[PDB]
């Protein structure tokens, strides 16, 4: 009784290229098996590596033929089987303590946005393996330099000596010379970050940047190009530069008119309030650098040009959006977008069907991040208190409420505490992905690291 | 269901706190922001998806109702304590140096049945512009939709209870008198200028123009505990300690059109959902909101239809009482919740 399978798979480096062609025994044959055989000397000649199998967009949890029993199909058939390389698992690792909320996360890394960035043309320096750096963001109203072994390098001037003068809501790395933050105060600051030879740090404000009038909720970043984009509650969508060299003054009665020192105070260069309800997130395309992405709570997520003002392209959803991220994957990118409903909605800008839907979280997606290896997977994370790993190459057909449904591959909870029903002291607000690793903060007041 | 949808579900948010119960939840009108007057004497701003609490003052002795001035232009909170009213501009992310100086000079604007003077020192300096006394303790608040004109209504006052407060000129009047038993509550008519002041017994409607009576309501139970008007005005709902929910079709009949017990305990609040959608809901002693879909078809001819879609769970009772309030989001289909658990509750 053997069964004949042919391997099919989405990973880059991994093909055979006339070797999907495999007669198998499917006695106790289950993943390890096949995986087995996969890292053979004879067909990928990696032998190392775990892998998981997928049967029409379905993992295989059991033994191959008790599959093709179950089903009712025959036994001499053959069974097309995906494979993927499976994930290692993200257990718990390290905790950093904040006095308050944690608003925002953000990595420095080799392979994080900011090192490449800083790594190309220099006027930074490119970090070396020894040297990462977290950022994070708080309700304090401080901004944190972490240590990749979590100690504190520096912290952000305080009330003020310029820092914000409310709750930071967003922050990130826009190179490791220089970070972006925003918050309560409607400002988006811009800062210096300077290392002494012994670990302590310097944030100088660089930058206040006033155009919105309203919580400013999210942040992106591009540090080749130098500009930052801003979701706000106002409805709007701010596009700004980072230089004090560039940049237009300030319309002055968003102004403040404490006052120890004074930093240069300007405008975005572009401002656009494209909603009917708060937005949520704001995004740069990954690849061209002149489009963007805005979600906001009117449902809709529009592709929006930075060259003009203009919006060209709007995509209505069925309920209000909380986070957007994009994923390569085509000329064109691939839209996550984060629900009130709980879901996260897959959505091809591209000329409206939804791709697939990422269902289980049992509150609000606040925040979601993109994989450093394999693309088709995502994390996400969320004001139950959780954050959880997909992976878009699983899918089933929806069923009470419609199509396709993807359900999470892994499940990180917060160490600190049943799970408490709605959000309660465990909210997660902020993930970042990056390959040290699924940084989360939360209402918890702590940035929970998970690797492996 | 088939359709009805959206309907609140489960609890996304829990706001904390208010030690001692939360008499009263208002959510901001652009849908930002959660006002919570306690009964610890303190009105809170809270971040609405968040739960964070971005403001508090303590007015001082108990909180009875927080209502927005319903306009976008302002940005201004009035609260209820004692017999005190409270008009003040919450420190907010929202509030601009623009917005601040407009909303003061609305409430600058216009320098006894109600006195009217500045808090003075530390009150003024916390953002609460104004205080209206009048002579009997207020239990409700509500503001006309322009948000110039807001009554106040104070059960115990004899007949200085139902009180109307015109923001212009800063004047108290109480106007119509004349009623058949104690006030429990007041409301402004959507989209005519009338008038609705609900008594124990009866719900009565007077027209501003003539200032006196149109039509006056019998809902039916034997203690009111509250009511609230359909924004077509057409249609309004009836809640009592009777433990039944009586739906009032005011073209139909004055006398109601659907009665429904849900409940196993007093009815504390009831809120139609504003801005469009054919949800509302009711607040009871037990910790549950009765959540209803129904619909106005404003073309008339056809009766309104109404079924319950939820029965929101989660909320604790405590000290004898269950949920105090509730509020809907203008726009999204979300509701807030104010219980004797020193809570408020987000639901989605
Ligand atoms: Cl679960
Ligand atoms: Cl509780």
């Amino acid at each position: 009784a053997q069964v004949k399978v042919i391997f099919t798979t989405t990973e880059p480096d991994l093909e055979l290229p006339e070797s999907k062609r495999q007669l198998l025994v499917p006695a106790d044959i289950r993943r390890y098996g096949l995986s087995r055989i996969l890292n053979s000397e004879s067909m990928l000649d990696t032998g190392s590596i775990p892998f998981d199998f997928l049967i029409n967009g379905s993992f295989l949890r059991s033994s191959l033929e008790d599959y093709l029993t179950s089903n009712g199909l025959s036994l001499e058939t053959t069974l097309t089987l995906q494979y993927v390389r499976s994930l290692i698992p993200p257990v718990y690792e390290a905790s950093f303590e904040h006095d308050d909320w944690v608003s925002a996360v953000d990595v420095l890394s080799a392979t994080s946005p900011a090192g490449r960035w800083s790594s190309a043309a220099n006027s930074s320096a490119a970090v070396q393996p020894g040297q990462e750096r977290v950022l994070s963001a708080s309700y304090d109203g401080l901004l944190r330099i972490w240590n990749a072994s979590g100690s504190v390098i520096a912290t952000s001037p305080s009330g003020s000596h310029g820092g914000h003068t409310a709750s930071i809501k967003a922050a990130k790395f826009l190179t490791s010379d220089r970070l972006a933050s925003a918050g309560m105060d409607r400002t988006v600051r811009v800062w210096k970050y300077t290392e002494s030879d012994h670990f302590t740090g310097e944030l100088k404000p660089t930058l206040e940047l006033y155009g919105h009038t309203g919580s400013v909720d999210w942040l992106d970043v591009d540090g080749h190009s130098k500009h930052i984009l801003t979701a706000s509650a106002d409805g709007a969508i701010g596009f700004w530069s980072a230089s004090k060299a560039s940049a237009p003054e300030p319309d002055a009665s968003l102004l403040p008119g404490t006052s120890s020192v004074s930093t240069a105070q300007r405008g975005p260069l572009g401002l656009w309030s494209i909603h009917t309800a708060p937005a949520t997130a704001a995004i740069f395309d990954p690849r061209d650098r002149t489009v963007a992405y805005s979600a906001s709570q009117d449902h809709t997520v529009r592709t929006l040009d930075l060259t003009t003002g203009q919006v060209v392209s709007t995509l209505t959803l069925t309920h209000p959006l909380l986070s957007l991220s994009a994923l390569t994957r085509t000329t064109s990118p691939l839209l996550a977008a984060g629900t009130s409903a709980r879901h996260i909605t897959m959505v091809d800008p591209r000329a409206t069907t939804s791709v697939m839907t990422l269902r289980g979280h049992a509150n609000k997606v606040v925040s979601l991040s993109p994989s450093p290896e394999n693309e088709y997977s995502l994390v996400s994370g969320s004001h139950d208190g959780t954050c959880r790993v997909w992976d878009l190459r699983s899918v089933r057909p929806a069923t009470k409420e419609e199509g396709g449904v993807s359900e999470p591959v892994y499940v990180i909870e917060r160490e600190s505490w049943k799970r408490p029903v709605a959000g309660d002291g465990c909210k997660v607000f902020s993930v970042v992905w990056d390959k040290l690793g699924i940084f989360s903060g939360g209402e918890d007041k702590k940035v929970q690291v998970n690797r492996g | 269901p088939d359709e009805l949808k959206p309907f609140p579900t489960v609890q996304q948010t829990i706001f904390r706190g208010h030690e001692g119960r939360v008499r009263s939840v208002a959510i901001d009108p652009t849908g930002v922001a959660l006002a919570t007057g306690g009964d610890d004497g303190t009105v809170r701003v809270w971040e609405l998806l968040t739960g964070r609490q971005v403001w508090s003052v303590k007015l001082n002795e108990a909180v009875n109702t927080v209502r927005w001035r319903p306009t976008k232009d302002t940005f201004i909170l009035a609260a209820a304590a004692g017999e005190d009213i409270f008009l003040m501009i919450p420190t907010h992310p929202s509030v601009t140096p623009a917005l601040d100086q407009a909303s003061r000079d609305i409430l600058n604007a216009g320098f006894p049945p109600g006195k009217w003077a500045r808090p003075g020192t530390r009150l003024e300096d916390e953002g609460v512009l104004l205080r209206i006394t009048v002579r009997s303790t207020i239990k409700a608040i509500s503001w006309h939709r322009r948000g110039d004109h807001f009554a106040t209504v104070s059960p115990s006052g004899q007949r200085s209870s139902v009180a109307i407060h015109t923001l212009s000129k800063h004047l108290t009047q109480i106007p119509f008198r004349k009623l058949n038993g104690l006030a429990q509550t007041a409301s402004f008519h959507p989209l005519r200028p009338l008038f609705f002041v609900a008594t124990q017994r009866s719900i009565r409607c007077y027209d501003l123009q003539k200032l006196e009576l149109v039509k006056i309501v019998q809902p039916g139970a034997k203690w009111i505990s509250s009511f609230d008007v359909h924004p077509g005005g057409d249609n309004l709902v009836v809640g009592s300690y009777d433990k039944r929910l009586l739906w009032h079709d005011l073209d139909l009949s004055n006398r109601p059109y659907k009665t429904m017990r849900f409940h196993t305990e007093a009815i504390r609040a009831v809120r139609f959902h504003k801005g469009g959608l054919p949800l509302f809901a009711d607040a009871s002693d037990d910790g549950s909101l009765q959540i209803f879909h129904g619909k106005v078809p404003n073309d008339q001819l056809e009766n309104p239809t109404i079924v319950p879609v939820k029965m929101l769970k989660g909320h604790k009772v405590v000290n004898k009482l269950g949920v105090l309030d509730i509020d809907w989001h203008p726009r999204e289909p979300w509701c807030v919740s104010a219980g004797a658990d020193g809570t408020a509750r987000l639901w989605m």
